[PDB]
Order: C-alpha cells, then sequence, then structure tokens
C-alpha cells in the first residue's frame, strides 16, 4: 500500500528518468546509450489491434553487435537478473535450455514430455541470446517465426500445435571480421540477414578505439 | 430349430438350375477345377431373401457354419465322390454391404460376431506355418494305434509302452497373419495411422504381400482372456478372413 504511494511521489521528481537510466548496470562503466535503450526495452509499449485483422506489436527488440572485450555479456546477465521472466541462451550450442520445441522422454523425469523453446517459455517475458552468429538454420527460422508471427508452430510425432510467443528479444553479437569497420554498413559487417536485422527496433554499435582516458578509468574501476 | 431352419433356406437359396441361375454352373467349374471355395454375391441373396442377410450379417458364425453345411450336403448330392476329399467346405462373400463397409480406423465393438469388409494395405506377414487337425500313434510294442481329433499330446500306451508317432497320417493345414494399416492418401493429415490383424488359413494364406493394397471381408470377433484368477476385462480383436481381393 505505502509502496504505491512512494512510487508515485518518485514519479513527481524532476529527474526521475535521468535516475532510472543511471540505475541500471552499476557495474558497468559507461555506455549510457545502451542502458537508455534497455530501459526504453524494459519498459515496454502498448500492443493494438484494430478489430481482428491488424496486428501490431509493443515489444521492443535489441540487438548488440561490438568488438570482443566490450562487457556484452554483463548486460544480459544483469538483465537476466532484474526481469522477473528471463529465459537466457547461446547460440554456441549445449545451452541448459533449447530454442526449438521437441517431444521426448526426459532423462530425468522419464516421462513422456513436449518441451517448447525458450521463446514459449518467454511468453509475457524476455529472452536473451548470446552469440547470435553461430546459429544454425533451426534456430534462425524458429526466431524469424517467432519475431514475425509471434507464434511457433509445432508438428511432430502426431501432434499439431499453434502457441503463443509474446516475448521481448536482446542479442549480442560480434562482427564478421572481428574487428567492425566503418567503411562498410552494418548489414555487410555481420553474418545475420537482412530480414532478421529489420525486426530489431533498437541496434547498437559497440567499437574500441584506444582513448587513454576512457582506458585509465575503465582500468582504475 | 433356427439352425434347421436356417439351413433348409441355405439349401433353398442354391437350387436355381430351373431359376435361370448360375450357381450350379459355378458348382460344376469348383469341381473341374478342383477347387473347394464359392464366391456367393450378398446382394443376390439380400434380393432372395432379406431376413436370411440380415441374420448372417449381424450373426456370422452360426450362420457361416449353417451355410458350410448346406453346401456340403449339396456337394454330396452333386458328386458325393469328390466330397469324400476334403473335410468341409469353405465360403467366399462378395457385393455392397453398405453400413458395414468399415476402414480401419472406424472399426468399433459395434461390429462385433459380424460380417464386415475393410480395405487397406499390407504391412506386416508371418510366415506359413502348419496347424494339426488329427493326430495318428502307433504303439511297437503292442502293434495298435490310436487315432486323436483337434478342435494334451499322447505319448505313452496304457501299459507305459511308449508310442511312435506317424507324421504321414497326421493331418496340418496351413495358417499366417497379416497386418492391415489404413491408406495414408485417406487418413487424415497429422494423424498416427491404425491398424488391423487378419487370419488367413487354407487357400487363402499365400494371397497377399506387404506393400500391397487389398480388400478383406471376414468375421470380426474377441479373444478371451487366457488363464488366470485375475482378468483385466480387455480383449483383443482379431479378424477372421473369408475373401482377400486384389483391388
Ligand atoms: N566497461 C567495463 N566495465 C567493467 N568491466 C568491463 C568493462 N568492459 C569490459 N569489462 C570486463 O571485460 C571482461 C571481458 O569479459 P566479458 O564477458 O565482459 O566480455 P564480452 O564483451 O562478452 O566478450 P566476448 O566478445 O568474448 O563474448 C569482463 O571481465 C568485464 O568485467
Ligand atoms: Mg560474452
Amino acid at each position: 500500500d505505502e509502496d504505491v504511494k512512494m512510487i508515485t511521489s518518485l514519479s513527481k521528481d524532476q529527474q526521475i528518468g535521468e535516475k532510472i537510466f543511471a540505475s541500471i548496470a552499476p557495474s558497468i562503466y559507461g555506455h549510457e546509450d545502451i542502458k537508455r535503450g534497455l530501459a526504453l526495452a524494459l519498459f515496454g509499449g502498448e500492443p493494438k489491434n484494430p478489430g481482428g485483422k491488424h496486428k501490431v506489436r509493443g515489444d521492443i527488440n535489441v540487438l548488440l553487435c561490438g568488438d570482443p572485450g566490450t562487457a556484452k555479456s554483463q548486460f544480459l546477465k544483469y538483465i537476466e537478473k532484474v526481469s522477473s521472466r528471463a529465459i537466457f541462451t547461446t547460440g554456441q550450442g549445449a545451452s541448459a535450455v533449447g530454442l526449438t520445441a521437441y517431444v521426448q522422454r526426459h532423462p530425468v523425469s522419464r516421462e513422456w514430455t513436449l518441451e517448447a523453446g525458450a521463446l514459449v517459455l518467454a511468453d509475457r517475458g524476455v529472452c536473451l541470446i548470446d552469440e547470435f552468429d553461430k546459429m544454425n538454420d533451426q534456430d534462425r527460422t524458429s526466431i524469424h517465426e517467432a519475431m514475425e508471427q509471434q507464434s511457433i508452430s509445432i508438428s511432430k510425432a502426431g501432434i499439431v500445435t499453434s502457441l503463443q510467443a509474446r516475448c521481448t528479444v536482446i542479442a549480442a553479437a560480434n562482427p564478421i571480421g572481428g574487428r567492425y569497420d566503418p567503411s562498410l554498413t552494418f548489414s555487410e559487417n555481420v553474418d545475420l540477414t537482412e530480414p532478421i536485422i529489420s525486426r530489431f527496433d533498437i541496434l547498437c554499435v559497440v567499437r574500441d578505439t584506444v582513448d587513454p582516458v576512457q582506458d585509465e578509468m575503465l582500468a582504475r574501476f | 430349430v433356427e439352425l434347421r431352419e436356417a439351413q433348409r433356406d441355405y439349401l433353398d437359396f442354391l437350387d436355381d438350375e430351373e431359376d435361370q441361375g448360375i450357381y450350379q454352373s459355378k458348382v460344376r467349374e469348383l469341381i473341374s477345377d478342383n477347387q473347394y471355395r464359392l464366391i456367393v454375391n450378398v446382394n443376390d441373396l439380400r434380393r432372395k431373401n432379406e431376413k436370411r442377410a440380415n441374420r448372417l450379417l449381424n450373426n456370422a458364425f452360426e450362420e457361416l457354419v449353417a451355410f458350410q453345411r448346406a453346401l456340403k450336403d449339396f456337394v454330396a448330392s452333386i458328386d458325393a465322390t469328390y466330397a469324400k476329399q476334403y473335410e468341409e467346405f469353405y465360403v467366399g462373400l462378395e457385393g455392397s454391404f453398405g453400413s458395414k463397409h468399415v476402414s480401419p480406423r472406424t472399426l468399433t465393438s459395434c461390429f462385433l460376431s459380424c460380417v464386415v469388409c475393410v480395405e487397406g494395405i499390407v504391412t506386416k506377414c508371418s510366415l506359413v506355418r502348419p496347424k494339426v487337425v488329427r493326430s495318428v500313434h502307433y504303439c511297437p510294442a503292442t502293434k495298435k494305434t490310436i487315432e486323436r481329433r483337434y478342435s494334451v499330446y499322447p505319448t505313452k500306451d496304457e501299459e507305459n509302452n511308449p508310442l511312435e508317432t506317424e507324421y504321414g497320417l497326421s493331418v496340418y493345414k496351413d495358417h499366417q497373419t497379416i497386418t492391415i494399416q489404413e491408406m495414408p492418401e485417406k487418413a487424415p493429415a497429422g494423424q498416427l495411422p491404425r491398424s488391423v490383424d487378419v487370419i488367413l488359413d487354407d487357400d487363402l494364406v499365400d494371397k497377399a504381400k506387404p506393400g500391397d493394397r487389398v480388400q478383406v471381408v471376414g468375421t470380426y470377433r474377441c479373444l478371451p482372456g487366457k488363464k488366470g484368477g485375475y482378468t483385466s476385462g480387455t480383449f483383443r480383436t482379431v479378424l477372421i478372413a473369408c475373401n482377400v481381393k486384389q483391388m
């Protein structure tokens, strides 16, 4: 009860937005724009559907592309910690939670189960993807259909189902050559395809230019 | 009384030579061709006797036994010489059954003890095996022969003298089991198929092969629970074929 009053009092502050922006990722130095974009993604928007014909989503997907050593994974870990319903996965492989639905007997419970992908488990939540450029064909197709149609269709072992996958996707990636080239466009610097990139609302580019003062401050931290 | 009346009606059905009938010529051809199976159209029987057709469809085993007895009597009357070779004859069925034309997916317990027609594809087949009908045994110690009929295998005489089996004097009949699966062209998309088991005996053993589309007409029956003090109350259903056709 008093929490609502405290929140309303905090909203009356003139610098509440700046405080919220600075609050995200206390242990990460710099990258104010990244934190602001992540705050905007976390707060989200509002979906619309005039009648039952035109559906417009309200989720803000975020993609970060950066050189090695720029602490891309720390942001994902912090977002996973903060978010109430967050599912973390990596495209390299051997992930705890898969990205494709399948029907199998569970190794532990020894029961016949239908295990959905991380996209379905993150319904009305957040899905974080690390190593976005190492994925295979199945993961790419599943992500494409989950981002365009916002649903997953399964036809396996006599089971035909359609499941909702309303989630916000935050992905991390590295350039093709290991270092971003300003002379080339963003599409040419990433192994991803144009339709996949077009889905993301916010694209962030991180570089590793040698600034002595910034490097000194980072080393001190 | 009912069985005798059914046999009388079945006997009356066959005598059609003075009524532009064909079945007498069919029986003559069967005798000429050394065959012991006759195919009778259900539509003609329904036209001539609707009550008998309804009883046969709703009750198969007794009516089929009566019809086999009638055919035995008819073949005896024609040429008793031929009837000596075979103990009993077998019946085949043909025609349009209508509501009883049932696919493997739509088979239910409502068709128990009835005659059904199914169309499908063959997926599993078994090796041909002999089945005993009669057994003959001989005792070298006493020079005595004994006969047994089947529908316990003796080994010793009354005075515990050993018995030797005469395989040649015994009687065996062929037996095989096949599996019929619903055709994928008609099954609903995205659903697992359903299969039925069929038993073939006598001359119908070698008329089916896996991967082939067939139509089988036969009786639908349950298998009783095997010996035990406790029963689960669930019986397995197996089709007993009487006619197989290559579509
Ligand atoms: N701004 C920063 N503030 C604090 N630590 C930082 C910062 N940038 C990088 N680091 C440190 O750099 C190290 C590199 O590991 P980290 O997992 O963060 O890398 P990454 O950017 O995800 O790299 P990769 O491209 O190999 O996946 C970490 O221990 C992290 O603490
Ligand atoms: Mg990393």
